[PDB]
């Protein structure tokens, strides 16, 4: 047992995985309801040019 | 391939559930008796002490 009360590394790091886990979830639930794997160019800058021209 | 490396891709750097978190819980009822242990050792040097005023 390690007391500490003015940090808590457990929960920042529980937090880091927290953004990042459901920061790509939140990259779905568009790509179902659009159809398109590819909705914005930060996605895959070169399929997005391929898909235009054709 | 594929299949076989994300196949691979576990046991190796993914983790499982079953044998780990018997492994979180008994290190967090160690925390809690190593918590409580000394709260019964603080008062011993007071306890020794009361000996004399």
């Amino acid at each position: 047992m390690a007391v500490n009360v003015n940090t808590n590394v457990s929960a920042m790091t529980a937090q880091r995985y927290l953004t990042s886990a459901t920061n790509a979830q939140q990259s779905s639930m568009e790509r179902l309801s659009s159809g398109y794997k590819i909705n914005s160019a930060k996605d895959d800058a070169a399929g997005l040019q391929i898909s235009n021209r054709l | 391939i594929n299949e076989n490396v994300n196949a691979s891709k576990s046991r190796i750097k993914d983790t499982d559930f079953a044998k780990e978190t018997t492994a979180l819980t008994k290190a967090q009822i160690l925390s809690q008796a190593s918590s409580s242990v000394l709260a019964q050792a603080k008062q011993a040097p007071n306890s020794a002490l009361a000996l004399l005023g």
